[PDB]
């Protein structure tokens, strides 16, 4: 709870911070006077590959086990799936410009 | 609903009168909801109101329906007064057919009705006073 | 696309079945039916109008909620007794939402309303493809945990998939959305024995996936969506029309031909418990969706409708097409009245 | 179907994210281990619904020690009978802070 | 339902080895080195029978052994194993590493007036047979007995007895 | 006293970022043949501070609440994305800080995509959407090689890696990957050469300054630094921020030199440079502690 | 050749390469083996005595049993 | 039965009405379908959590990232759907009349 | 402030399920499913809780929400309120308030189930010598155990990449 | 020996609570004074609310929720 206090006070300086950016002035003086396809493959794009990071990224919490022959391989199964993925995406010609 | 299904059973057959008609409303209200619902939820009547006068017209017709059913139900068993007869609730079925083609204003069609209500009153009744289980066993 | 991208995708719709075929383990049954919906929309949208767009769209919304809601059936499941095995469920609320996700997974009449919009504006090879294999995965899912469902859901999801099954298509012209109104029918009977003999259940299965097969594949002899491209069928080759005919009345399910064989004996392991009531009334429905079965035959196979000439000029040329495996389907799923004791080949 | 794959290639693929009780990697326990254990030692060669008719004990024993439900309920009553005589007011009570 | 067994304050009550964190801490290598030869008694006792409310006498056997080990390492050398602990204290979580000099120090210490040789890696592993006074109980799960057996289908097969038995289809 | 602990972090980072941008203002001005600014009081502290108060009094005009809600999110990030930041006792003993960081990044990219939205229909939008693009490209990146700079740490609790640096720097058993990484905190702090890209500019600006220096001081903790002496930690504390600023005045100096990219080029050359290369990397910063015998001592 | 086109990727494709085959030639996987499954975490066990066993060392100074000595020894 | 469940399992079935009824767009019945995503993910999450159900504990993190890319693939489909229009409406879908 | 702080956050997250399923325009759905996912990790973080809340807390709010505003910013307006979703707010604040009515004012609530609505820290471990985490071997199997199911989750990603491509044209 | 400090400790925790139990229920019906729930006469682990009741915040926020929020 006492990052939850930490959070707490943050939220409310950086709040009186604001409000210090707008209702500060008291000198009332006088108020007066399409989308493309190539967007969206990047969004998704960075997905997947995160979602393979998600898959990748418990490696060094795992490296103390004794089944170090499966650990190896399937480790180089997934970073080689996903090199796998972005070589298909760069031989198709997909996120070109 | 089951509960009041089973009212509507607990209740015998037999002279209890017009507690039968008055579980008979509440069956004829719950089928009127659920098909009142389907009709609303199906439809979008535009607009809201219109919705609800459906709504209470089928849940009005359907509640005829079980009211005169009950209604006859009565009549048979205590005039006539034979408890365990199809021949009774056919004729209650035909009454509550020929009332609906009143409500619905169809001479010809409520005859219709008369005809296949009264069937399924005759085949609940007597399958009922045989016995005959419902849905399944559902052993083997 | 590419073959071998299609090699690719379709290896893994037999992947993703057999991975709900194999595993002891929920959350590889889950996974089994994601990768089939992921692998199954690009077969769909295979060509580029808006329509199999639309049905795309339709199929992911009621697919994807009928996964979460199965998810959730799961994990309600492990709120009690805890443990991931494909087995008897230990909650009356869970065996509920379990048999529900599963009805919007494969089609039954509360949730039938996405079948005939989907499988209209698709090719017919994504049509049969989705029809076959979404109607074998879940069956296997059932069939292993069938000891805890309550009899009111599956009787009265298959009382009512038969009957609108039936009551829908008689308005209808277009050949997809009679066949979707046929599967349903044929889901309800599917689903109607499972609590009693299962092997029937799955036996049916088979013999609609041949019969499915075999109307579909008579479909892809030449490009056919409508009744009166079946008249031009018609003036176009003779052997067409009674094929047609012989398989539409095998759908039908009359005794000398092999339809009838799934109907009969679900009447008799349904009847020999005191079940008389509800044989009838899908009987009298099976009676009811054959007229819609038999105003095609009417139309297009006994009746001569007028043609269209440039049929002269399509006269010169062969039927260049493949089939997949036509007669070998079609004379088994159609004479196989006297092998009714391979009942006992599914143990 | 249920097809066995599984079985006639013998791998356990599948055998290890199936229940509790098994080898976890760090060979620590689960919450209800015992009553795992016992449950299906109640329910091996067992026919699925004579496992309901004569596991029984056990296996509402294991449902309570996994969800603790009618321990929660008589911990409830407790603290509500604690209420009202906290009420009443006879003694103030010497549970906190002293034995 | 059953009444539970809850042994009272009479047996509960035996005086704590009331020292803190980085003393025990940094004592540990001699207190499992001379002493802690019972207390894997005392394990086993709470493995093989996983009831506390039963182990209580070895409970009590290796809170007064501990007792002794500190009486004896209090009356004997060191007084500079206060200098050691609070040497070893300050430093977060306590890495050995840190602080060696000392170590040395109190090595030398206990070698010279008292013995112990510092028990080195990897000598506390290397899974460990001792023996008890009662022999080991069966079913400490409170089991009861198998509830059935099944009775096995077996034997050789006839063939079909007058075919598939269906409406016909005889042989 | 963990209140004040508080206040004498989020006291300093007004101060560190206005004085940041004095430092920054005057090295720019010595690169070039400048003394800016001088003349405006005693070598210009006056000149920063009264200038961030004119711009507080600057009375602008305008959705509301999106234009509201945009800011300060992104300085309570700034506020609140220097806890774990082990200056030799850190603020809270995090179990896992790395892995906040990254989702503090994105909480980032939230920031300037919710600012391009109340931006109210512009092509400025749509270049604040192709900012979102390349900002949301580079989290892969930074995670992956974060991972593996990790991976011959063991754990993620950052105590660890302070433990890991005191025999040789980490700069030396991952030199191309700290490359690619200090890249990638260029990019993160979407500065110079990748650009582009209303109020209050007073905040928003102190958000990406505070970004800044939450980056060097990252950096300068992941690769390099000094030996933590307990019972005078205030030295480890001096030889830190001193590498942290040697750090951060090179980070500008490489700011002070090169025209910025092309989008596509951007694109082209994140993807097909660094991708492969980050995954190749990796892999082998894998298979290495199994070649070596030596896997960290993850407790 | 390829040298000049992609170089990046010639670089990354032979570090790749490395990185796959590299693990067939080594002196220190049995090392690796040996460290990752000798550390104790639980509680090593005790057990019953008569099983008259010419090994498990009733004394954890006693060293009839498996232990390390390679590891003080690098 | 751990009253936190009673109401999670409570916006779930908010969240699942929200998927259901939706009167203008879609990306929002989208939106709640990853709400609902992300109750199944929480409540698995505490259950596997307070049980030490320490074997099998990659239900939640396999859950979410599965059905992420579900989430992508509906990403897809709606962009193709908005893009052979204007927009995204649940209207100007009636077509394939039924 | 005080001992149901776990049950708070999860009334602040039923809150924020209840704000974007009352149906707003969906940029206002991105904000309340963000504010979703944040109590929800504070929950799950309550429970320790350490490692895979704020993990997929990146995947869920570090990777989709981000993409849902992109997408919902770029594709379609709603550029400048209706009283159906301030009246569906209003029957989930209503559905909400009666809810904790009926747990703090009563003994329990029952829906279809039995809940004991009171102090949370029921159910907890009484301190076991766990010194790693659960979630820490927990996540880091999957490697030494995992063999078949990384290897279709990995290959399921793969074709979902390639799905993707071809849906927005492949090649 | 932490072990057998935690076993002696808990046994207090429980004895103290069917003491104050068996004052604080005297004269309700039913509530039989002892009940193991689980029929199976075995030890099985409290869970915190067995050993952690009637303690009015302080000690029960320090020992349920004290490692879990630390720093």
């Amino acid at each position: 709870m006492n990052l939850m206090i930490t959070l707490l006070t943050n939220f409310t300086l950086a709040t009186l911070l604001v409000t210090i950016a707008f209702w500060l002035p008291q000198l009332n003086v006088y108020s007066e006077k399409p989308f493309s396809m190539k967007f969206f493959l990047v969004a998704i794009t960075f997905l997947l590959f995160d979602l393979e990071i998600a898959l990748l990224l418990p490696l060094p919490w795992a490296s103390q086990t004794t089944n170090l022959n499966t650990m190896l391989t399937m480790a180089l199964l997934l970073i080689f799936l996903l090199a796998v993925s972005l070589a298909y995406e760069w031989t198709q010609k997909g996120l070109e410009w | 609903a089951k509960t009041l299904l089973h009212q509507y059973w607990d209740i015998p057959e037999g002279t209890e009168c017009h507690r039968k008609t008055y579980a008979a409303t509440s069956i004829g209200g719950a089928s009127g909801l659920v098909v009142s619902a389907y009709s609303v939820a199906l439809k979008t009547p535009t607009s809201f109101l219109e919705g609800v006068a459906r709504t209470g017209r089928y849940t009005f017709t359907a509640a005829a329906i079980g009211a005169i059913f009950g209604l006859t139900s009565c009549i048979s068993a205590q005039v006539r007064e034979k408890p365990d007869d199809p021949l009774n609730y056919l004729i209650g079925g035909c009454a509550g057919g020929l009332t609906l083609g009143a409500r619905t204003r169809s001479y010809g069609i409520g005859a219709a009705a008369c005809a296949y209500m009264g069937l399924t009153a005759a085949l609940v009744k007597m399958g009922q006073l045989e016995g005959w289980k419902v849905f399944a066993e559902p052993k083997v | 696309m590419n073959p071998i991208i299609l090699i690719i995708i379709l290896m893994t719709v037999m992947l993703g079945t057999i991975i709900v075929m194999i595993s002891t383990h929920w959350l590889l049954i889950w996974i089994g039916f994601e990768m089939n919906m992921l692998a199954i929309i690009p077969i769909m949208m295979k060509k580029h109008n808006p329509r199999a767009t639309e049905a795309s769209t339709k199929y992911f919304l009621t697919q994807s909620t009928a996964s979460m809601l199965l998810m959730m059936a799961i994990i309600i499941n492990l709120m009690f007794s805890g443990q991931w095995t494909v087995m008897k469920l230990f909650n009356p609320m869970a065996s509920m939402l379990m048999t529900m996700a599963l009805a919007m997974k494969l089609g039954m009449a509360p949730f039938h309303f996405w079948v005939p919009e989907v499988t209209q504006g698709i090719p017919l090879s994504s049509g049969l493809i989705l029809l076959t294999w979404q109607k074998l995965a879940p069956m296997s899912v059932l069939y292993q945990i069938l000891p805890s469902i309550n009899l009111d859901l599956i009787l009265t999801l298959s009382i009512l998939s038969i009957t609108i099954g039936g009551w829908g298509g008689l308005n209808q012209t277009q050949l997809r959305k009679i066949m979707a109104y046929s599967s349903i029918a044929h889901m309800g009977w599917m689903t109607a024995v499972l609590l009693y003999n299962p092997t029937m259940t799955l036996l049916n299965l088979i013999i609609y996936i041949i019969m499915t097969s075999t109307m579909f594949t008579l479909f892809m002899a030449n490009s056919t969506t409508t009744t009166l491209s079946l008249s031009h069928t018609w003036n176009k080759a003779p052997i067409m029309t009674i094929l047609v005919l012989i398989t539409l009345l095998s759908m039908g399910g009359l005794p000398p031909l092999s339809g009838f064989m799934p109907k009969w004996m679900i009447i008799q392991e349904m009847t020999k418990n005191d079940s008389i009531i509800l044989p009838t009334l899908m009987a009298i429905t099976a009676l009811l969706n054959l007229y819609f079965y038999m105003r095609l035959t009417y139309s297009t196979a006994l009746t001569m409708f007028p043609s269209t000439n440039n049929m002269k000029m399509k006269w010169q040329f062969p039927t260049t097409k493949r089939m997949t495996l036509l007669p070998t389907m079609t004379v088994l799923s159609t004479m196989l009245l006297p092998l009714t004791p391979i009942l006992s080949i599914l143990e | 179907p249920f097809f066995d794959v599984q079985k006639k290639l013998g791998v356990d693929l599948d055998h290890w994210m199936t229940i509790q009780s098994a080898e976890q990697p760090h060979r620590i326990p689960a919450r209800c281990h015992a009553f795992e254990k016992e449950w299906i030692e109640c329910a091996h060669g067992i026919g699925s619904i004579r496992a309901e008719k004569e596991c029984k004990i056990e296996f509402e024993d294991f449902r309570e020690c996994l969800l603790r439900q009618k321990t929660m309920k008589r911990l409830n009553a407790i603290k509500r009978q604690r209420d009202k005589l906290i009420k009443e007011g006879k003694y103030t009570p010497p549970p906190h802070h002293s034995g | 339902p059953g009444i539970v067994e809850l042994p009272s304050l009479e047996d509960l009550k035996v005086q704590e080895v009331k020292v803190s964190s980085s003393v025990l801490k940094a004592a540990a290598h001699h207190y499992g080195a001379q002493c802690d030869k019972p207390n894997k008694e005392f394990m086993l006792c709470r493995w093989e029978e996983k009831d506390p409310r039963r182990c209580l006498e070895e409970g009590k056997l290796v809170n007064q052994c501990a007792l002794e080990f500190f009486r004896q390492i209090k009356r004997h050398c060191a007084e500079p194993f206060t200098e050691y602990w609070t040497c070893i204290d300050y430093s977060g979580l306590q890495l050995f590493r840190r602080c060696r000099k000392e170590q040395a120090q109190f090595d030398k210490c206990v070698l010279d007036k008292l013995g112990w040789v510092r028990p080195d890696l990897g000598e506390l592993s290397k899974v460990t047979k001792v023996k008890t006074d009662r022999p080991l109980p069966e079913n400490p799960y409170h089991s009861r007995a198998r509830p059935e057996p099944n009775p096995e289908v077996e034997g050789d097969l006839k063939p079909a007895r007058h075919g598939s038995r269906l409406f016909f289809w005889t042989m | 006293m963990f209140m004040i602990n508080v206040l004498t972090l989020i006291i300093p980072i007004l101060l560190a970022v206005a004085f940041l941008t004095l430092v920054e203002r005057k090295v720019l001005g010595y690169m070039q043949f400048r003394k800016g600014p001088n003349v405006v009081g005693p070598y210009g502290l006056l000149q920063p501070i009264a200038d961030a108060i004119k711009l507080f009094i600057k009375e602008p005009l305008r959705s509301i609440s999106m234009f509201i809600l945009a800011p300060i999110l992104a300085l309570t990030l700034a506020l609140t994305m220097w806890i774990p930041l082990p200056m030799p006792y850190p603020l809270i003993n995090m179990n896992l800080g790395v892995l906040f960081m990254l989702a503090m990044s994105s909480l980032a990219v939230y920031s300037i995509l919710w600012s391009g939205w109340a931006s109210n229909s512009k092509y400025a939008l749509i270049g604040a959407l192709r900012a979102v693009a390349q900002t949301i490209s580079y989290e892969v990146t930074l995670a992956i090689i974060l991972l593996s700079v990790l991976l011959m740490n063991g754990s993620f609790t950052l105590s660890t890696l302070i433990i890991t640096q005191e025999q040789v720097w980490l700069i030396f058993p991952a030199w191309p990957l700290a490359m690619m990484w200090f890249i990638s905190t260029l990019a993160e702090t979407n500065r110079a050469p990748f650009d582009l890209t209303a109020g209050p500019f007073a905040l928003f600006f102190m958000a990406e300054y505070a970004n800044i220096i939450m980056m060097n001081i990252f950096t300068t903790t992941l690769f390099l630094g000094a030996f933590h002496n307990p019972y005078m930690p205030e030295l480890y504390t001096i030889n830190f921020t001193i590498k942290s600023l040697l750090l951060s005045i090179t980070f500008l100096w490489i700011r002070a030199s090169y025209p910025r990219f092309r989008y596509d080029q951007l694109m082209h050359l994140l993807w097909k440079n660094f991708l492969p290369l980050t995954l190749a990397l990796c892999m082998w910063h894998v298979s290495l502690p199994i070649l070596l015998s030596s896997i960290p001592p993850q407790t | 050749n390829v040298w000049a086109k992609e170089p990046v990727l010639v670089a990354s494709f032979a570090i790749a390469g490395l990185a796959v085959i590299l693990p067939t030639l080594s002196p220190y996987t049995k090392y690796s083996l040996m460290i990752n499954r000798a550390t104790p975490y639980n509680y090593p066990v005790p057990l019953r005595d008569d099983g008259n066993m010419p090994d498990v060392p009733s004394h954890p100074q006693d060293p009839q049993g498996p232990s390390l000595e390679w590891l003080k020894r690098l | 039965m751990s009253l936190v469940y009673m109401n999670i399992m409570m916006a779930f079935t908010v969240s699942l009405t929200g998927l259901l009824m939706y009167r203008s767009h879609l990306m929002s019945s989208l939106l709640c379908l990853e709400g609902m995503m992300l109750s199944l993910f929480i409540l698995a999450t505490l259950m596997i959590l307070n049980s030490h159900f320490t074997l099998a504990s990659m239900m939640p993190i396999i859950l979410l990232v599965f059905a992420a890319c579900e989430a992508a693939l509906g990403l897809s489909l709606l962009v193709m759907v908005s893009n052979t229009y204007g927009t995204d409406y649940v209207q100007n879908l009636n077509l394939l009349q039924c | 402030m005080m001992t149901y702080i776990v049950f708070i956050l999860s009334i602040i997250f039923v809150m924020g399920f209840v704000g974007f399923s009352s149906k707003p325009s969906p940029i206002y759905g991105g904000l309340g499913l963000i504010v979703s996912g944040g109590v929800g990790c504070g929950i799950v973080l309550n429970f320790g809780g350490s490692f895979l809340g704020l993990m997929v807390f990146l995947i869920y709010l570090g990777g989709m929400m981000v993409v849902f505003g992109y997408t919902t910013a770029m594709a379609t307006e709603q550029y400048p309120s209706n009283k159906v979703v301030l009246g569906t707010f209003i029957t989930g604040l209503l559905m909400e308030f009666l809810m904790v009515y009926y747990v703090l004012k009563d003994k329990e609530v029952e829906i279809v189930f039995k809940f004991n609505g009171m102090g949370d820290w029921v159910i907890y471990d009484t301190g076991d010598s766990g010194f790693f985490s659960e979630e820490a071997m927990g996540i880091a199997a999957l490697y030494s155990y995992g063999t078949w199911l990384v290897i279709v989750t990995g290959w399921s990603l793969l074709i979902g990449v390639v799905v993707i491509m071809e849906i927005t044209r492949g090649n | 020996l932490l072990q057998a400090e935690k076993d002696r400790r808990v046994l207090q925790m429980l004895r103290e609570n069917l003491e104050e139990e068996a004052t604080i229920m005297k004269d309700v019906p039913g509530w039989k004074v002892g009940e193991s729930v689980f029929h199976t006469t075995r030890w099985v682990t409290p869970m915190m609310g067995e050993l952690y009741g009637l303690r009015t915040g302080e000690e029960i926020l320090s020992s349920t929720y004290g490692f879990i929020w630390y720093t």
